[PDB]
């Protein structure tokens, strides 16, 4: 509803709170204060803007998987390798810029510990395991093959038990997910332990008419919270 | 009004046939039953309706002759937790460790039940572990750690006849397994194509099928 | 010697007794119960969950599989027809089986408890119409015209000024009801929008709603 | 007539249960506990005790066994290059299986806790220098040069001054951890000094020290 | 990727049409747009 103006550290944003707003777990992110058994505030929040995935009318879906998106990238992608151990909370704002005259819904949600699984088959071959570049796809992300099992042989009927937010063009054309950490343990290895794995489905595909530009693009754009390290290692 | 069909303490603490183990006359003499809540071909599905979870369970065994017939042999049922060597062969000093706990029960005896506490070093079990157990391998070839999260090996079970002069009896020992004081956590979606291997959630891309029945058109009955 | 005898049922082994037997080691301190977010004490806290309800039914062959979670929704071939109509048990096999709902109760057996049906639109902003959403209780069948449809309990749905539109079933408990859509107006489509758009269904149980018996369904697993 | 049914479970042994049973000799006074010093109630009592860390590993044969306990400190070749490493983990084998913690850790499973490990330096009165001890954390290698060791965390000792310098390891829990000592410095040796001294290794664990599952190691007894 | 790194704004059409952007100092390459 007209005017954003949002900035923080160096990053800056232009969003609004017209719609829908806010979706947490129910629990925002915080901190720990027992025996286990570094808290950068001036770099760190910062809105790591990623790369705009194009959506054709007959895409089929993306997913990243946190940490891993900006492990390798960014401030915050630095002070990961060199430290072990990990905790953070998200606050993933995804928002598609389109016209009145597209339609289409979208379902930005977040499944935490996304295994994933792919086909068997090529040669005859009965079994397999994904290589390294379908669990941690980086930044780019990875386009998923087949939506309606989530390559894990499980429905997207059901998904919206998880965190979960809708994205209408006719109503909306922004999400604002906010993830706290979940963990069996307090603290992991931010590098092979990509925890909860951000998903955005289309089950209303992109339509238009002729001649309409065909391609609206998703800006997908997180900011880390409460994020949390404690040893660290040499540098190079 | 009645909610306590719904809850979790309800939903899992029924003791399901999990191990049959046999033990023939004329496989080795011993048997290791590396623990998995499964076997009981239906908990799999069940369980994965959440991600993480922590339970402690009782174990009990059923033991007979493939007859049902009733013998006087006199058993050793011992549990062997994680990390500790299992049973190399009949005369190991496996069965004598005493660190792994042993059971001695006859046939005539009821059946023999025993609780067991959550085993975990981590606060809860995970049926999901998207990435790699720290730590970290490389050296190429390897695609197999993966998904895998030994933190929650429940340990094994393992039985003698006993030694050291062999049986007379072929016996069977059926094993039930219940839950208790069961906390679940993040809830999963849940599974709607067939499973193809334990601790791995591949499916049959080949032959993918609808989740429920379907009809030839929605206007139609 | 305090004297007892021994109540018939002795030596018995009950597979749902909830008694408590000897512990394997008693001298063993289990890692401490942290706390994890989401926790979940009862299943009814899934029932109360937005999910989608599978109405369209046409595996051919696997690429349109995801045509499953939609509805047609054009302006041909016009005003009045039937849209779309489907049961009202989530029991039944099952258009239902696509929520959690279906599913959970799938591994019960007797229901009780309200639904609520929550609709979404995903046209153009421009493109606007109204449409009759009937719902009609066991007894009687499907009504043949909405002018019939309008007599029993409805909602008139409009696009153009709310997308989303939630359908509350009163009550189930044991035909088992139907609820049928309508297209009460034409589709106006602008002039760029698309003659045809699809519909999002979701379901979900009122708070009210509850299982009674333990049961288990069908599922394989090979070697 | 106290009615009683025999839950499943009797008859049975097991070899952990602590059950009270009957006494072999109902009308005996055992010899009263009197006091003797150095009472021990729990065994962690034992691994916050510092013992020697074997970590120079050389058995030629049996006449330099004794060699395990010492490092070699001398002038050549001199600063930067590498004094020695060693693991990070009781439980591994096993340079600290000198250690009391080493062998009672082989007694149990799991670890948790953070560690002291305190260097003795046995040389002359007036022989100084310097040298560098840095811990690195699991994930991550061997440093590879004193200038990349610098930047984690280490700690600058010195000879001249003190003689004793405590390490106080962060955390352990079950690459695994790494120490590793340096020639920051030359060793200096005035005129009758010896060219070559010795360190002794001492460790011990720290009072937030837990292990938490039994288990029993390797030992074999003949007639 | 790494333009983002530097101070930078996204900038959106639809909702603001004037975004301002400030360069923070300069005196006497030498910064860039």
């Amino acid at each position: 509803d007209r005017v954003a103006q949002l900035t923080i550290g160096n990053s800056t944003i232009t969003t609004q709170e017209a719609a829908n707003i806010i979706v947490g777990y129910g629990e925002w992110p915080s901190y720990c204060s027992d025996s286990d058994a570094t808290r950068p505030d001036v770099s760190v929040n910062r809105f790591y803007t990623l790369d705009t995935k194009l959506w054709e009318k007959s895409s089929k879906g993306w997913y990243w998987k946190f940490p891993d998106v900006l492990t390798e990238t960014g401030v915050f992608g630095q002070n990961a390798q060199f430290h072990y151990l990990y905790r953070s909370g998200f606050c993933i704002h995804v928002q598609c810029n389109a016209s009145k005259f597209h339609q289409g819904a979208l379902l930005v949600a977040v499944l935490p510990e996304y295994v994933i699984g792919t086909v068997a088959g090529g040669t005859g071959t009965e079994d397999s395991h994904p290589p390294y570049k379908q669990t941690q796809p980086g930044a780019d992300g990875f386009e998923l093959q087949h939506p309606y099992v989530l390559d894990a042989g499980i429905p997207i009927s059901q998904l919206t038990v998880c965190p979960h937010q809708w994205i209408n063009l006719r109503t909306n054309n922004c999400a604002t997910i906010i993830v706290p950490y979940i963990n069996a343990l307090p603290f992991d290895s931010a590098l092979n332990h990509c925890n909860f794995g951000l998903l955005v489905v289309p089950i209303s595909p992109l339509d238009y008419d002729q001649g309409a530009t065909p391609v609206i693009p998703i800006t997908i754009t997180l900011a880390p919270m409460c994020s949390e390290f404690a040893g660290l290692r040499q540098a190079v | 009004h009645s909610t306590a069909e719904t809850t979790l303490d309800s939903f899992f603490s029924r003791a399901g046939l999990v191990g049959e183990i046999d033990l023939p006359l004329e496989p080795n003499g011993y048997a290791n039953w590396d623990i998995d809540i499964t076997g009981y071909a239906q908990m799999r599905r069940k369980v994965e309706l959440f991600t993480y979870m922590r339970f402690d369970a009782e174990f009990t065994f059923v033991a007979c002759t493939p007859t049902g017939e009733v013998v006087p042999q006199l058993l050793q049922y011992m549990f062997v937790p994680p990390g500790a060597p299992k049973p190399d062969s009949r005369e190991s000093l496996a069965w004598q460790t005493a660190t792994n706990p042993s059971v001695f029960v006859k046939l005539s005896d009821p059946p023999a039940q025993v609780s067991v506490p959550f085993m975990s070093p981590a606060s809860a079990y995970q049926w999901f572990y998207d990435g790699y157990p720290t730590f970290g391998e490389h050296k190429q070839e390897k695609d197999l750690e993966y998904g895998a999260c030994p933190n929650n090996m429940m340990g094994t079970f393992s039985v003698r006849t006993v030694g050291t002069s062999k049986s007379k009896y072929p016996l069977v020992v059926r094993i039930y397994m219940r839950m208790k004081h069961v906390r679940a956590w993040i809830p999963r979606p849940m599974r709607n194509q067939n499973y193809l291997f334990k601790a791995n959630p591949n499916y049959a891309g080949n032959s993918i099928k609808p989740t429920g029945a379907s009809r030839t058109a929605i206007t139609t009955l | 010697g305090f004297p007892t005898e021994l109540k018939p049922g002795t030596n018995q082994f009950l597979t749902t007794d909830d008694g408590v037997s000897a512990p394997i080691l008693p001298n063993f301190h289990p890692t401490p119960c942290i706390h994890i977010p989401g926790e979940v004490r009862n299943l009814l806290e899934l029932c109360q969950v937005e999910t989608i309800l599978e109405v369209n039914n046409v595996p051919t062959n696997a690429t349109s599989l995801m045509e499953r979670l939609r509805f047609p929704v054009s302006a041909q071939a016009g005003k009045g027809e039937l849209c779309a109509v489907f049961r009202a048990d989530p029991g039944r096999s099952g258009p239902w089986q696509s929520t959690l709902l279906g599913q959970l109760c799938g591994y019960y057996t007797q229901w009780s408890g309200s639904l609520e049906v929550t609709f979404m639109f995903t046209g153009s902003f421009m493109a606007t119409g109204k449409m009759l959403i009937a719902y009609t209780p066991p007894g009687g069948p499907l009504p043949k015209d909405r002018a019939t449809a309008m007599l029993g309990t409805h909602v008139i749905w409009d696009f153009g000024l709310q997308s989303s539109v939630t359908l509350v079933i009163p009550w189930i408990s044991n035909t088992t009801g139907l609820v049928s859509i309508w297209y009460q107006t034409n589709y106006v489509v602008p002039i760029g929008a698309p003659n045809t758009a699809y519909i999002i269904a979701l379901a979900a149980a009122q708070k009210n709603f509850t299982m009674q018996l333990c049961k288990d369904a069908s599922d394989i697993l090979q070697t």
